[PDB]
């Protein structure tokens, strides 16, 4: 059963804001409505704010083993 | 000076800028206001999209001169970078197809880096939101002068913008001045009120 | 000569395409990738069979296509020695008879592939046989091709690489046989 | 008809080996020698 | 070494360079096999000795 | 200015070869048991592999080989020939 | 990429067949993208194969046939390759037959021979 | 370069807003559309 | 470039490549510091390890071996650097994963 802790932590929240930021702004499929928005990176936090990011986490151990998290499933707060 | 401590770890940098400080107390704590003649030289490339499309015609049609204006395009079939001195630009505008690329100035709400000469701790680089005003020298509230040491005696400010997504990301979330208002030495907080508030 | 092979292979979507299946984008994309290709050991290929393992779909920094692994098995053409096999003409030489069956070209039956009692023609370029007594010493075949029958018996494989710092054969070539006893002229075997 | 080419392969460094070469390996690895102590022609273009 | 990295030109191991994203995509593994039916050990069992 | 050719001459040159029967008896010996004790199972070459399908011709010209035998009295304990 | 095996499995002459004929109905089902030449390619050598594989004679055969066919031959001594070649080609006469059979006349027997003949063109 | 995207272009020179090198052309009033960046020398220390 | 007087931009000493490892992010670091600045692209030869050119390493007079490489380019001055003093810095490539 998985071990590390439930919430995301900084760095995490960076790169994962960052890579979908650069996902959108390519023609990525987006899900999360835009208010006239024109930013990649806010409709990154739109969508961080709205858990419909579709990436999982790989965390890894220093061993190898690994284990994974759904953004929508971590703990989240601001 | 020799190879390494040149070249390899003091490596230079482009997109950057240097000026005088003075201050500014009607701005909030996480924005510098840059001076408009610095806004049309530092460019950032975007890449257009379904989302932001129409946006920047309005950029493109401008040359230039405007403020919110451009400098060159890059498209996505053919790799070539225009030039927007030349060519009737407005039909440029309508030529765009995702994935082209267009030099935008800087325009409000933009992360850009800053800091301070002679670093001695983590603070003496930050990141904050760019604003353009006219005068010629970089301006921001007092409050945060305690991390840089800095005192509007004559000193003089570096400046930096990236250019990729995830750096600008991680420019905002990580160096954000708001995650960094207390010291990591010791949990002390820094950013607070200053001489003339204090009274 | 239709003969399966077991293929691995790593393959990127690029990012505006998620809205799909992956399995099917991987399909449309290795097809796309093998299409109509010789494989220097094994000759050309057809197309996929089926894809049978797709790893994880890793991203990478800097780019935003997904990276996948891949198992996967495919079908290609090679000939095995002494195969009976049936091919249109494709063309006449005084080095040997040419062959294709119009989606292929590479075969070659030289004289000595051809049958014995005459192995040259009047000088012309279209290949003249002839008979002991019987068959009128001219019996010959056409450019544009019968589906003759042949037996496999030789082949290559050359390497079309380049060579040297960068700025007429083929990669894969086969022989044919027609003098075996009980086999010769379409029209009359 | 084509024989299959690997455009590029994704890479990366996995270890740097520092050793020595040879004189035959110094040959080896060379593209030309040079025998002249001068460096430009005596004409006036400073050929070299 | 991070230093050496920096030598290199290639991202570090601490900080966002120390885990990896796996995208959340429409993917089946192992999906159905494509049948065969020319080839059974039943029809070529060899038949030597 | 030119750099010399790869080979430059020589003044002298080999002496000839001595001319003697039982050497070149020798001479020849040699060049028949070179080509002769090959065939020795001491020699190896590699094993038989990667037959293309089975064909009764395997049958008939097949290859005979039967293992070696060396001494078991005299090497360690893993010596089995297999 | 990396070839595990390049002699993963022979196959039938309808396999293949049959991998074209559902290859073919899926023909231009997608839309008028038209991404690239690649998809001539494919197109050119999918069709020509098709095509040319319709001249066979091991057109119109059947999964069943096929291993029917298989289960009946199955006690003539026969190789893999005869099987599966002789299934490639449904011959009409004896002489053919000598071709394909090496050391026919040590092996086998004209009566032998004319039953496989005789199921082969029926059955097939 | 040389041409400018397609046509008749085949001259260059130089121009440039601010610290830059781009390389003017002149059958569309462009840089060839491409520019490069001046290599050059000093802050180190006519034949023999 | 140098400075102001020859349009040299401005210079990152050591001492902010240990501010951006203290805040710990890492592609700000690394493109602030190669791909701004002075990204490059060279060749090498998996088979002997050494450096070439155009699609070709001269050493194995051979062409299956090369491929090519992002590197920041004070690097490769330094790889042609330590050869001159029979000090040779051979390579071995691997995947990228
Ligand atoms: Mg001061
Ligand atoms: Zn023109
Ligand atoms: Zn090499």
């Amino acid at each position: 059963k998985r071990i590390t802790t439930p919430y995301m932590t900084k760095y995490e929240r960076a790169r994962v804001l960052g890579t979908r930021a650069l996902q959108i702004a390519m023609c990525a499929p987006v899900m999360v409505e835009l208010e006239g928005e024109t930013d990649p990176l806010l409709i990154a936090m739109k969508e961080l704010k709205a858990r419909k990011i579709p990436i999982i986490i790989r965390r890894y151990l220093p061993d190898g083993s690994y284990e994974d998290w759904g953004v929508d499933e971590l703990i989240i707060t601001d | 000076q020799g190879r390494f401590r040149g070249n390899l770890s003091g490596k230079r940098v482009d997109f950057s800028g240097r000026t005088v400080i003075s201050p500014d107390p009607n701005l909030r704590i996480d924005e510098v206001a840059v001076p408009v003649h610095v806004a049309k030289i530092l460019t950032f490339p975007e890449k257009v999209n379904k989302a932001n499309i129409n946006f920047l015609r309005k950029l493109v049609q401008n040359g230039p001169e405007v403020h919110p204006g451009a400098n060159f395009i890059q498209q996505r079939h053919t790799q070539m970078k225009r030039f927007l001195k030349y060519g009737n630009r407005e039909k440029m505008a309508q030529e765009l197809k995702y994935g082209d690329i267009v030099e935008r100035h800087l325009i409000d709400g933009d992360v850009v880096l800053f800091n301070r000469q002679p670093s001695l701790h983590k603070l003496s680089i930050m990141a904050h939101l760019a604003r353009v005003k006219p005068h010629r020298t970089f301006r921001f509230n007092e409050c945060v002068c305690t991390p840089y040491n800095a005192d509007f005696d004559g000193d003089e400010m570096n400046l930096h913008l990236p250019q990729t997504e995830e750096a600008k990301a991680e420019a905002l979330v990580l160096m954000g001045t708001k995650a960094n208002l207390v010291t990591p030495r010791n949990g002390e907080p820094l950013i607070a009120a200053i001489q003339d508030f204090l009274t | 000569m239709f003969v399966l092979v077991e293929m691995v292979d790593t393959v990127r979507i690029p990012p505006w395409q998620f809205e799909r299946k992956l399995n099917d984008s991987i399909a449309e994309e290795l097809n796309k990738k093998l299409a109509n290709k010789v494989v220097y050991n094994v000759g050309l290929c057809i197309c996929l069979f089926d894809i049978t393992k797709l790893e994880d779909a890793y991203v990478f920094p800097g780019d935003g296509a997904s990276h996948t692994k891949v198992h996967f098995r495919c079908v290609v053409f090679h000939p095995f020695l002494d195969e009976i096999l049936i091919g249109k003409i494709k063309g006449c030489s005084p080095e040997g008879v040419h062959v294709s069956l119009g989606f292929f070209d590479d075969i070659l039956i030289p004289p000595e592939s051809l049958q014995q009692p005459a192995k040259f023609d009047e000088a012309e370029q279209v290949w003249v046989w002839e008979y002991e007594t019987e068959e009128g010493a001219h019996d010959l075949y056409m450019d544009t091709g019968e589906e003759i029958r042949f037996r496999v018996v030789d082949e290559s494989f050359v390497d079309t690489s380049p060579t040297g710092p960068s700025s007429k054969e083929a990669p894969y070539t086969l022989v044919g046989s027609i003098s075996e006893p009980g086999l010769g002229l379409l029209s009359w075997w | 008809k084509e024989q299959f080419r690997e455009t590029d392969v994704a890479k990366k460094i996995s270890h740097i080996c520092f050793g020595m070469k040879s004189p035959e390996e110094m040959r080896q690895q060379a593209h030309i020698q040079v025998v002249s102590k001068n460096l430009y022609s005596q004409d006036n273009q400073h050929a070299p | 070494g991070v230093s050496e990295c920096i030598i290199m030109g290639i991202p570090m191991n601490i900080g966002t360079g120390l885990f990896k994203l796996l995208h959340k995509a429409d993917r089946d593994p192992n999906p159905p096999k494509r049948p065969l039916i020319f080839d059974t050990n039943e029809f070529h069992i060899p038949l030597v000795t | 200015l030119k750099p010399p050719p790869l080979f430059p001459d020589t003044d002298y040159k080999p002496v000839p070869l001595k001319t003697g029967e039982g050497e070149e008896y020798m001479l020849a010996l040699k060049q028949e048991l070179r080509e002769t004790m090959k065939r020795m199972p001491y020699f190896i070459e590699t094993p038989e592999e990667r037959q293309d399908i089975e064909r009764y011709s395997k049958r008939y010209m097949k290859v005979y080989k039967e293992e070696w035998i060396p001494d078991w009295r005299r090497l360690p304990r893993e010596m089995m020939p297999r | 990429m990396e070839v595990k095996d390049a002699n993963s499995a022979l196959l039938s002459n309808y396999e293949v067949f049959q991998l074209l004929t559902d290859l073919k109905e899926q023909r231009k089902e997608s839309g008028k993208n038209k991404h690239s030449s690649g998809q001539q390619n494919l197109n050119t050598i999918t069709y020509e194969t098709l095509k040319y594989i319709s001249k066979t004679p091991c057109r119109h055969q059947s999964p069943e046939i096929v291993r029917e066919f298989l289960t009946a031959l199955k006690s003539h001594k026969l190789t893999k390759a005869e099987k599966l070649q002789l299934l490639n080609h449904r011959p009409v006469t004896a002489v053919e037959i000598q071709l394909m059979v090496e050391e026919s006349e040590e092996r086998l027997t004209e009566e032998q021979i004319e039953a496989l003949l005789h199921t082969v063109t029926s059955i097939l | 370069r040389g041409r400018c995207p397609d046509c008749g272009s085949t001259e260059l020179v130089e121009d440039s807003h601010y610290s830059q090198s781009q390389l003017v052309c002149s059958d569309c009033g462009c840089v060839v559309t491409e520019g490069v960046l001046t290599t050059t020398f000093s802050d180190e220390g006519s034949t023999g | 470039t140098e400075g102001r007087s020859r349009d040299g931009g401005l210079r990152l000493g050591e001492m902010e490549r240990d501010c951006l490892i203290g805040y710990g992010a890492s592609m700000l670091l690394l493109e602030r510091l190669m791909i701004s600045s002075d990204a490059f692209e060279v060749d090498v030869c998996g088979q002997c390890g050494l450096l070439g050119y155009s699609g070709w390493c001269h050493y194995c007079k051979s062409s299956c071996h090369v491929s090519s490489l992002r590197i920041p380019y004070a690097c490769k001055l330094l790889f042609q650097e330590l050869q001159s003093m029979n000090i040779i810095p051979r390579l071995k490539l691997s995947k990228y994963n």
